[PDB]
């Protein structure tokens, strides 16, 4: 049914965008998470001066976006506890031409501003989830180590294309390549040995 | 001129919305003004302010440069009913003018917004790609 993976530190995907750029003038990124390290990279698209960086820090989720001409960071937490409880957790960013999105369950931020420029929203570089290239730090990356949890349902989505990157990934596709070995479900991650 | 302007955010839980608008204005002497109003309706604390690009985000307790605070005008009602004995509301309206020397256009808009489910900080630099 859903697509799910679990990340254990050594592990990520990469779908190339090498062959296929990427441009629209809004997109959506949404997933589901679960863990219970504090810190780790989700999801990076965009090696570009544009990019998307999905990430937990210190057990908050952190987003930093570069949008053409302006940049974007936000962190978000629940306010008795911290998102890395072993329990799933949605996240959703919508960008476009005005205006950003982030929704992590029950909270929302919409923030936006005239910005009376043409730009383009695209990524030339590889589409990264749970993890990256150690040698590789990738634009706005707040942390540097992979992700150790689980991740279901990513899908990015512009107005040309909707990649369900959980889905290709679990079942295959010449330009979705994995780094290590995961399984395509979410493991007991209080026992992760 | 500059490369933004009619900044807004919105950010919302059930137990706290928040509303603000920003506004620059250029008074063609060597400065400029930023207004923001905000208006905030539940439970919980939020704050806008100005801030360089090298602030970091990051949850705090507590609340080179050329802009600063010339004026601000807050407006808080509270409203106490106990829920099942408290229970309170809160209603904020807040309008802060910041002035700012122009030699330095590279200025970040910093929101805080803690509420008691969830909080948030985020920082926004509408022009950043102009700075490298």
């Amino acid at each position: 049914d859903a697509s799910i993976a679990t990340f254990k530190g050594s592990e990520y995907f990469a779908y190339d965008l090498s062959q296929n750029p990427i441009q629209s003038s809004s997109d959506e990124i949404t997933l589901s998470f679960k863990t219970l390290q504090r810190n780790g990279l989700m999801l990076h698209t965009g090696k570009s001066a544009d990019y998307v960086n999905l990430a937990l820090k210190n057990g908050a989720v952190s987003l930093v976006i570069n949008l053409g001409s302006g940049a974007f960071e936000a962190l978000v937490e629940p306010v008795n506890g911290k998102f890395n409880d072993n329990a799933w957790h949605d996240v959703k960013v919508t960008r476009n031409l005005r205006q950003v999105t982030i929704s992590v369950d029950g909270i929302l931020t919409t923030t936006g501003y005239t910005q009376e420029d043409y730009t383009m929203l695209g990524s030339d570089d590889f589409f990264y989830v749970g993890g990256s290239p150690s040698t590789a730090d990738l634009p706005g990356s707040p942390v540097s180590n992979n992700f150790m949890g689980c991740l279901k349902e990513v899908v990015y989505k512009n107005n040309d294309v909707r990649l369900e990157l959980s889905r290709l990934a679990k079942q295959g596709d010449p330009k979705m390549k994995i780094h290590g070995v995961v399984a395509f479900k979410c493991a007991a991650l209080e026992v992760l040995f | 001129d500059f490369g933004w302007g009619d900044f807004h955010s919105n950010i919302k839980t059930v137990k706290l919305n928040l509303l603000i608008t920003g506004k620059i204005v250029d008074h063609g002497d060597g400065t400029f003004s930023v207004y923001f109003r905000h208006d905030s309706t539940g439970q919980g604390d939020v704050s806008v302010s100005l801030v360089p690009p090298t602030k970091i985000v990051e949850f705090d307790l507590a609340q080179s440069f050329n802009c600063r605070i010339e004026y601000e005008k807050v407006d808080k009602a509270t409203k106490n009913t106990l829920c099942n004995y408290t229970c309170y509301q809160e209603q904020t309206q807040s309008h802060v003018s910041w002035l700012c020397s122009k030699p330095f256009k590279v200025i970040c808009i910093y929101i805080s917004f803690y509420s008691t489910d969830y909080k948030l900080v985020q920082k926004v630099c509408p022009d950043y790609n102009y700075h490298s």
